[PDB]
RNA sequence: UGCUGAAAGCAUCUAAGCACGAAACUUGCCCCGAGAUGAGUUCUCCCUGACUCCUUGAGAGUCCUGAAGGAACGUUGAAGA
RNA sequence: CGAUGUCGGCUCAUCACAUCCUGGGGCUGAAGUAGGUCCCAAGGGUAUGGCUGUUCGCCAUUUAAAGUGGUACGCGAGCUG
RNA sequence: GUGAAGAGGGAAACAACCCAGACCGCCAGCUAAGGUCCCAAAGUCAUGGUUAAGUGGGAAACGAUGUGGGAAGGCCCAGAC
């Protein structure tokens, strides 16, 4: 008796909303990744994208503990001769507050085609309005 | 000021203060006795 | 804002003080506003102009339609400018060269003259190696292009041979000399990009 | 702890309001607002003000004695109104006031037009002396430091802008 | 460098708070840049036909139409191997 | 060791900062000028000759300065020898 | 003792370290060393503390009213700092 595997065509996809206002970055990101991967579902299959669509609204208001508002740095190389560009957690939210959640989730997802496929599910937002009212995305906490 | 790794109270008016993580020794009489670090 | 203008060679203006100032003659035809982009529709306030003329067959129907919505004649090309808050323009308005009458300095932009494929000497001012003293097949070559095992690679943006010119370049803050409205000209002090008959974009200096 | 264990007296005609932690003290000289720290807890008990710590928070007594002394200053400010006496020492150096903008001539090639933020009433009894008054110790203390920052005391002749109470250390030429 | 200021009846630039402060940092200047697969906006333009077959498929087809536009070709260029 | 061409020059560089100049600062045995030292700072800049294979070095004359190091003592399928 | 001549699990990757010695098959269960928020199987377990340094997650002599937990001493309402 061969065990069950979730077949993409039959996979049920749910929509969710998460208000990140005051929530802790890592603890939010984790619970997001868990869902985006589809670990909460009893039909979990590692080679299929069983997870749900999530809208994270109010990204900029996400909270961080200790001195990480100033001290937590986000490095990245430009792929150039000596181009190493850094940016603190403040500076990151000043310019691109969507990136903060994005980067924190992307690191916690698996690396590869399915990992990138399950990131696409995530929909981060700086403000509180979201234009996915069509899908009736229910509230998640 | 001095940035020596063993700051200490040199005269009587010298006073030890921890500003922004760093231990300093601010003084009233001689501005020389002003010294940071350690 | 800015105006589109054909480059028409160079001359010099002799002043009676005893100075010849070398001027580029930019002929600026009536720059007619074909479309006005705003924050409601587009997300930025701007105007799209045209200039010159085109042939009835050589213009396509997509352009001919676009031009028919404004009511203007089809100009040879389309350029766009941003608006500086206070100023606001209407469709089918012909902007003349009198806009640069009150100003003093302008940033002329243009596509530079195509030098083709260029060697490192011409392109990057690399120094020619010894013309003799034993040199074998390597007078104008680049020499080394990297270190050894540590990178084990040429770094990016390494100055090499390749395409020189035919690229957009901006000469900044050239002094305006004469602004003839009758003949539709704009005389600026010094040399500006492209060749005689090339399209320039003249616009007020940004470093006032 | 012990500064905190010493109630602040509130004279008559001094209307106080505690909007949760946001305190507002109104008076004759000026209306002042202070968004106080969350760890501190404040109440009205009889005529005077009470100041104490919150149970659960680590540093209560440090935070409590701040609020006490802040509002002690704040009440004295709205009642009396603080003053600072700055003096300009050295020839050529002189002060002047036109409206709310202190005009100085502190030996520089350009006029040093200092602006006055908030309700700060500045004056000049003599040409080489600035006396300035107001409600806050903060804004007065800061402005006074900004006037002094333009030309600090040269420790040789004592030239520059000085506080009246301040002693300056001189030294000889070698 | 300071201001106000508890712990520590004082002092104290710091623990709450409030300011200054460099050719470094992010911008401002210039260039590229939507393959930014997260492939984004506008503006315009064009095509408004009959019928068969099947596993009733985002389907294999038949006649009939061929637009906007493009490519080719030519004459070529201060564009170019 | 069934081969990893090894000094110096030329060409082209790139990073570190333990900064030579430029910029910001504290103390002085800092009057000013000109310094001494230490702190921050790597954005940009940082000689040409004489002698010698020389790297260095010593000279000559400059320069705001004429930095110290890493990069197979960077760089011979790039040159020289 | 191990490797050599030993696979497997842990130590990110790691002959020689820790766990443990592969006769073959099985889409069964119990464990070891390691672990149990996500990458990644399992505690966002419970309880009582300690750290504010991103310590944990490189380093010494020395330097500090950082901050817990004790055990003694001072010496005072005739109010000691
Ligand atoms: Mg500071
Ligand atoms: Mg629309
Ligand atoms: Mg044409
Ligand atoms: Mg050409
Ligand atoms: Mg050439
Ligand atoms: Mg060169
Ligand atoms: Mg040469
Ligand atoms: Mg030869
Ligand atoms: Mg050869
Ligand atoms: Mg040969
Ligand atoms: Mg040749
Ligand atoms: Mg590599
Ligand atoms: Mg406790
Ligand atoms: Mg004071
Ligand atoms: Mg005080
Ligand atoms: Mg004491
Ligand atoms: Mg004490
Ligand atoms: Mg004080
Ligand atoms: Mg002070
Ligand atoms: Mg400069
Ligand atoms: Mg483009
Ligand atoms: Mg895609
Ligand atoms: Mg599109
Ligand atoms: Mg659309
Ligand atoms: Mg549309
Ligand atoms: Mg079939
Ligand atoms: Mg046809
Ligand atoms: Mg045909
Ligand atoms: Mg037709
Ligand atoms: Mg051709
Ligand atoms: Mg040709
Ligand atoms: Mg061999
Ligand atoms: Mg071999
Ligand atoms: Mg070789
Ligand atoms: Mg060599
Ligand atoms: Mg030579
Ligand atoms: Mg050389
Ligand atoms: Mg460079
Ligand atoms: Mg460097
Ligand atoms: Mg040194
Ligand atoms: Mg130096
Ligand atoms: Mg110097
Ligand atoms: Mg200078
Ligand atoms: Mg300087
Ligand atoms: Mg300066
Ligand atoms: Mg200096
Ligand atoms: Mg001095
Ligand atoms: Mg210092
Ligand atoms: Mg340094
Ligand atoms: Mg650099
Ligand atoms: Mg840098
Ligand atoms: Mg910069
Ligand atoms: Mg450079
Ligand atoms: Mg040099
Ligand atoms: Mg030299
Ligand atoms: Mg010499
Ligand atoms: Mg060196
Ligand atoms: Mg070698
Ligand atoms: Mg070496
Ligand atoms: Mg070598
Ligand atoms: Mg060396
Ligand atoms: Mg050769
Ligand atoms: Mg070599
Ligand atoms: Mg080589
Ligand atoms: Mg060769
Ligand atoms: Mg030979
Ligand atoms: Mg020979
Ligand atoms: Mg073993
Ligand atoms: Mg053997
Ligand atoms: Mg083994
Ligand atoms: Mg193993
Ligand atoms: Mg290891
Ligand atoms: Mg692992
Ligand atoms: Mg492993
Ligand atoms: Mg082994
Ligand atoms: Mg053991
Ligand atoms: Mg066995
Ligand atoms: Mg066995
Ligand atoms: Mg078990
Ligand atoms: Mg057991
Ligand atoms: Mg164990
Ligand atoms: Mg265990
Ligand atoms: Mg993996
Ligand atoms: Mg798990
Ligand atoms: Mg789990
Ligand atoms: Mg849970
Ligand atoms: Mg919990
Ligand atoms: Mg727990
Ligand atoms: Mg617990
Ligand atoms: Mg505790
Ligand atoms: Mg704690
Ligand atoms: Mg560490
Ligand atoms: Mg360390
Ligand atoms: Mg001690
Ligand atoms: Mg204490
Ligand atoms: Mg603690
Ligand atoms: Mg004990």
């Amino acid at each position: 008796m061969k065990t069950f595997t979730a077949k993409p065509e039959t996979v049920k996809r749910d929509w969710y909303v998460v208000d990140a206002t005051g929530k802790t970055l890592g603890r939010l990101a984790t619970e997001l990744a868990r869902r985006l991967r589809g670990k909460h579902k009893a039909e979990y299959t590692p080679h299929v994208d069983t997870g749900d669509y999530i809208i994270v609204l109010n990204a900029d208001k996400v909270a961080v503990t200790g001195n990480k508002r100033t001290d937590k740095v986000y490095y990245h190389h430009t792929g150039h001769i000596g181009g190493i560009k850094q940016a603190t957690f403040e500076e990151m939210i000043a310019r691109r507050p969507e990136r903060v959640i994005e980067i924190a989730v992307k690191g916690m997802l698996p690396k590869g085609p399915l990992g990138r496929a399950m990131f696409r599910k995530l929909k981060v937002y700086a403000g509180n309005e979201h234009n996915h009212a069509a899908q009736q995305p229910q509230v998640l906490d | 000021m001095k940035v020596r790794a063993s700051v200490k109270k040199l005269c009587r008016n010298c006073k030890i203060v921890k500003r922004d993580g760093v231990i300093r020794v601010i003084c009233s009489a001689e501005p020389k006795h002003k010294q940071r670090q350690g | 804002i800015g105006l589109v203008g054909k480059k028409v060679g160079m001359t010099r203006i002799f002043t009676e003080d005893g100075v010849s100032i070398p001027v580029t003659v930019i002929e600026v035809e009536a720059n007619r506003v074909t479309q006005v982009k705003d924050l409601a529709n587009d997300g930025y306030r701007a105007i799209q102009v045209t200039t010159g003329a085109k042939k009835a067959n050589r213009v396509t129907k997509p352009e001919a339609g676009h031009f028919a919505k404004a009511g203007v004649e089809a100009g040879r090309g389309l350029w766009e400018f941003r608006l500086a808050e206070g100023e606001e323009f209407t469709v089918g308005q012909s902007i003349s060269v009198e806009l640069f009458a009150d100003v003093k300095k302008v940033d002329v932009t243009g596509t530079s003259k195509g030098k083709g494929f260029a060697g490192t000497v011409k392109r990057w001012n690399f120094r020619t190696q010894d013309a003799t003293h034993g040199n074998s097949l390597s007078h104008r070559v680049p020499g080394s292009i990297g270190q050894n095992q540590t990178p084990g690679k040429v770094f990016k943006g390494k100055k090499m041979a390749g395409q020189m010119g035919n690229e957009r370049v901006t000469v900044q803050s050239l002094d305006v000399v004469r602004v003839d409205a009758e003949r539709n000209l704009l005389l600026v002090k010094g040399a500006v990009p492209g060749a005689t008959g090339s399209d320039l974009i003249v616009k007020p200096a940004v470093k006032a | 702890s012990r500064v905190a264990k010493a109630p602040v007296v509130v004279p008559a005609g001094v209307d106080v309001k505690i909007n949760g932690q946001v305190i507002t003290i109104k008076g004759k000289n000026g209306e002042l607002t202070r968004t106080l720290n969350d760890a501190v807890e404040v109440k009205h008990a009889d005529n005077t003000l009470t100041f104490g710590p919150r149970d659960g928070y680590a540093d209560g007594w440090a935070q409590a004695g701040t609020a006490r002394a802040l509002l002690n200053s704040m009440v004295i400010g709205v009642t009396e109104g603080f003053t600072k006496k700055l003096q300009l020492v050295g020839v050529g150096y002189r002060a002047a006031v036109k409206g709310n903008v202190i005009n100085l001539s502190l030996g520089f090639s350009h006029p040093v037009d200092h602006q006055l933020p908030a309700g700060i009433t500045a004056e000049c009894p003599t040409q080489t002396e600035i006396v300035l008054k107001g409600a806050d110790k903060q804004v007065i203390g800061q402005v006074a430091a900004d006037l002094r920052a333009y030309r600090r005391p040269e420790p040789y002749k004592g030239k520059g802008v000085r506080y009246a109470d301040e002693v300056v250390r001189t030294k000889e030429a070698k």
